[PDB]
C-alpha cells in the first residue's frame, strides 16, 4: 500500500 | 516449510542530486508479501547512486540503515530512517540465495 522512493 | 537462505550484505551508498536512487516497499502493517513484514527494495533508478554502484537489487531485503535495525519496524519507521540520513548512507541488507 505504502511505496517511498528515497 | 523448507530451509531458506539469505546472503547479508553491507553496501555504502553515497547520495546524487536525486538521492539514494531506489524506492521501498513493506513494513508491519504495510506488507509487500502477505505474511511478511519486511521491508523491501521495489525500485532502482537508471543513472542513480544505487544503480551505478550496482549492489543493491530489487527483491533484496533492507535490515538496517547506518545504525537503525528494519526488521519488524512500520513503512513509517523505515521512511524515518532513510530522512534521517547524510550524504552517506550504510545499508544492511539480505539477498537471496
Amino acid at each position: 500500500y505504502l511505496v517511498t522512493s528515497v | 516449510r523448507k530451509p531458506v537462505s539469505e546472503k547479508i550484505m553491507e553496501i555504502k551508498l553515497i547520495k546524487g542530486p536525486k538521492g539514494l536512487g531506489f524506492s521501498i516497499a513493506g513494513g508491519v502493517g504495510n506488507q509487500h508479501i502477505p505474511g511478511d513484514n519486511s521491508i523491501y527494495v521495489t525500485k532502482i533508478i537508471e543513472g542513480g547512486a544505487a544503480h551505478k554502484d550496482g549492489k543493491l537489487q530489487i527483491g533484496d531485503k533492507l535490515l538496517a540503515v547506518n545504525n537503525v535495525c528494519l526488521e519488524e519496524v512500520t513503512h513509517e519507521e523505515a521512511v524515518t530512517a532513510l530522512k534521517n540520513t547524510s550524504d552517506f548512507v550504510y545499508l544492511k541488507v539480505a539477498k537471496p540465495t
